[PDB]
């Protein structure tokens, strides 16, 4: 039996270290495919400037397109710093600031989901929460509403 | 009702900061077009800076195929370590089945 | 490289005289991908304004469909939590029983 | 989310056209030398084949 207590604390052991590995593997894969996703484009970026070189016919026409998406860009990003107010701010780590009020969203999002049921359960009658309020006042005696 | 309301303002505000920080996210690569807009503007002869620009993203796409291939070695480490646990955990499982 | 190589000489007088012909197709790409045959560069810009408002619009109801989407998918994970510690302590059982 | 799909193609595609007319606007300087000319197609049928 006290063995059986042994194996039985084992195998929690094991079940916590592969609850783990399988985050860490995870994590591995989601930055296994990120810099798939980067090599294929630096790749596909580089073929595009062989092509350009190559097609020297191309006439600035892609280049053009560029400098355009670079003005975009250099206008999304002071748009960017105005609304999130963050004139520190940069390309490289925009990324923490993303996530970081992708955290401050998914607070936001999950305190408005209490408030949503609240409300939601707000829809009981007026006769509902006296009923309550009198029955705990009779038990206990006088209680406020927001102790009761 | 009141607090719900400027709650759900507020979840619109995160709502349109995070979309504006996707978006730069994803100009992320026109951001490298600086050297695009700076070579659109020669308005000359500029195949020089193009095999420049082109040299430069053969060096990034090798460093990035080296970075891809050592997270892969990484990850399929990962990959074993979580397979030999799989494996350690069944065989003990199955032993206290059986005690 | 042997493409670039023989064509070296033929594109690097350009004159910039075949530039304005890239203005050319993105008009005419425009045209075809805004429902505008009528679109002229000079009009273009109202169109500009006007698209852009539209966009800005559709990103706003985006933005609306996102809020009450994230509420929704997190209340149905919050059901999924208790359905879980539901199976957990007693076992399989239905969403109804839960 | 199935309505926010269809949101954000259509928000997808507004952009594009945006973008399309962004394109025209920056271009009109381009078109405003439309007159011009040059030569082409010297050595074509090399670089073609």
């Amino acid at each position: 039996q006290e063995k059986i207590d042994r194996y039985q604390v084992d195998l929690e052991e094991l079940s916590y270290r592969l609850e783990e590995q399988t985050d860490v593997v995870e994590e591995a894969g989601e930055l296994q495919a990120e810099y798939e996703a980067r090599t294929e484009a630096t790749e596909q970026e580089v073929d595009e400037l062989k092509s350009q070189l190559a097609d020297y016919q191309q006439a600035l026409d892609v280049q053009q397109t560029r400098a355009i998406q670079y003005q975009q860009a250099l206008q999304a990003l002071e748009r960017a710093r105005e609304l999130c107010r963050l004139p520190d701010l940069s390309v490289d780590n925009a990324e923490e600031w993303l996530e970081t009020f992708q955290a401050k969203e998914q607070q936001a999002t999950e305190a408005l989901l209490a408030l949503e049921q609240k409300l939601s359960v707000a829809d009981a009658a007026h006769n509902q929460f006296e009923q309550a309020y009198q029955l705990v006042k009779n038990i206990v005696g006088e209680t406020s509403r927001s102790e009761a | 009702q009141q607090d719900y309301e400027t709650a759900k303002h507020s979840q619109h505000q995160a709502k349109q900061q995070a979309f504006a920080l996707v978006e730069i996210v994803q100009r992320r690569v026109h951001f490298s077009y600086s050297d695009s807009a700076g070579m659109l503007s020669e308005n000359a002869d500029l195949n020089d800076k193009l095999r420049q620009r082109l040299e430069h993203a053969e060096s990034d796409r090798s460093r990035a195929r080296e970075q891809l291939r050592q997270q892969q070695a990484q990850y399929s480490q990962f990959n074993q370590v979580l397979a030999s646990l799989k494996s350690s955990y069944e065989t003990k499982q199955d032993m206290l089945k059986e005690l």
